[PDB]
């Protein structure tokens, strides 16, 4: 209940000065409290995951930095007290920590990058999902608009399809569609490098490769190419994605875990076809990168004259040759 | 004091983002309210936008400065909302 989350929300104050008292309100939780594995346990799962909800709820950025800072001593006040079991993930809601920790990190990406093209697309993502306070405070607002900031990145998206819409394209309007695919890009690479230090998401990133192919087609070469090695820096983070969910999940229930494979293998071909007018000289990485996806890398080798290639290729390769 | 309210006033025609990033730049020359003039200005802020300038001042200040729930005291303030709580993060 509401009296238990606020009771633990107040030993972590203290876990901040001393301990005993903390780990005496932990022992008197471990035999005060229920102890039966299947939803008790996934009752204070949801009071460990009701505060992490609330140190990231919370000088914007100082601010927020100070707020990775709690959440980090929060996460080492409970590696201690422990704090050693309780994982309620299941659909849309351990794995919790870090992903609030990998969208607060999200959150210092974009208040370190803060112009007049971001910070309007911010304002009309919010205003859509609610009215804002008119008592000035006017970001017009963040610390709500972290615990979900995946919301500002698919509306972030829909206000360069109407700044597209507009772009008329027409060069000043091909360079502030890239603009933001740098944006989105190192925001996805600043919650890999997080991971490093341990279907709506997915959909914005796949609209974004299609309207970065729509383009190229009218582009002074030198950008075309750095907005493709763009979609290339951001397609190996989604297909990244779905190779460790993959290792994730195994053996029973295997139906789903077969038809999933199918899944991310029809869509490999899906961004290997897109690179197929683009450049091979990227092809090496995507093939690389989702490390095995051959088909793809075995057409390059056979459009052009690089037989050195396929036998680079079937050089370093776990049977490539029956494949080939 | 004057000079924030000189900058603000209905008078000033003209006003644009360097007259109220000014008018937020003498906050620290005071020594009464400081938070109810920051909502003062970003208010007039909007009033002079017709619901562009909120846009920039948001661009020039680099922010729990700003209020919110007590500023509405719609559609695009909190659009825009969003797009300055990735900014700042």
């Amino acid at each position: 209940k509401i009296k238990l989350l606020k009771a633990a929300f107040l030993q972590y104050c203290r876990k901040d000065l001393g301990h005993a008292q903390m780990v005496v309100d932990e022992l008197f939780s471990s035999h005060s409290d229920l102890d039966s594995d299947s939803e008790l346990d996934r009752a204070v799962t949801q009071i460990s995951v009701d505060l992490m909800d609330d140190y990231p709820a919370s000088i914007i950025l100082h601010q927020l930095e100070d707020k990775m800072k709690a959440h980090s001593f929060l996460m080492d006040f409970i590696h201690q007290v422990g704090l050693f079991g309780r994982l309620g993930s299941f659909p849309v809601r351990l794995l919790l920590c870090e992903h609030a920790e990998k969208l607060s990190a999200a959150i210092v990406l974009k208040n370190h990058h803060s112009r007049l093209s971001d910070l309007v697309n911010t304002a009309i993502l919010i205003a859509l999902n609610k009215r804002e306070y008119e008592i000035p405070s006017n970001l017009t607002p963040a610390d709500v608009f972290f615990r979900e900031v995946s919301q500002v990145d698919t509306i972030c998206e829909c206000l360069l399809e109407h700044e597209e819409q507009v772009l008329r394209d027409s060069i000043e309007w091909a360079e502030v569609v890239i603009n933001v695919n740098n944006i989105l890009k190192d925001m996805l690479q600043a919650a890999s490098h997080y991971r490093q230090n341990r279907r709506t998401v997915i959909i914005r990133q796949h609209e974004i490769v299609l309207k970065v192919a729509y383009p190229q087609a009218d582009s002074n070469l030198r950008n075309i190419v750095t907005e493709q090695l763009v979609a290339l820096i951001d397609c190996f983070l989604d297909g990244y994605v779905s190779q460790l969910k993959s290792v994730d999940k195994s053996s029973n229930r295997e139906r789903y875990d077969n038809l999933e494979m199918e899944y991310l293998q029809k869509r490999s071909d899906l961004l290997s076809p897109l690179l197929s007018l683009g450049q091979y000289l990227w092809a090496a990485s995507l093939a690389e990168k989702y490390c095995d996806f051959d088909i793809l890398v075995q057409m390059c080798e056979q459009t052009d004259n690089q037989s050195r290639l396929q036998r680079y290729m079937t050089q370093f390769a776990d049977q490539n040759f029956s494949d080939f | 004091p004057q000079l924030i309210g000189l900058y603000i006033c209905e008078e000033n025609r003209r006003a644009n983002e360097y007259d109220f990033k000014k008018a937020l730049d003498l906050l620290e020359y005071i020594d009464i309210n400081i938070n109810d003039l920051k909502l003062e200005i970003l208010c007039k802020a909007l009033q002079r936008d017709n619901w562009v300038s909120k846009d920039s001042i948001f661009v020039k200040i680099l922010l729990p400065e700003v209020k919110d729930l007590l500023q509405a005291d719609e559609f695009v303030l909190k659009a825009n909302y969003e797009y300055y709580v990735q900014g700042q993060i």
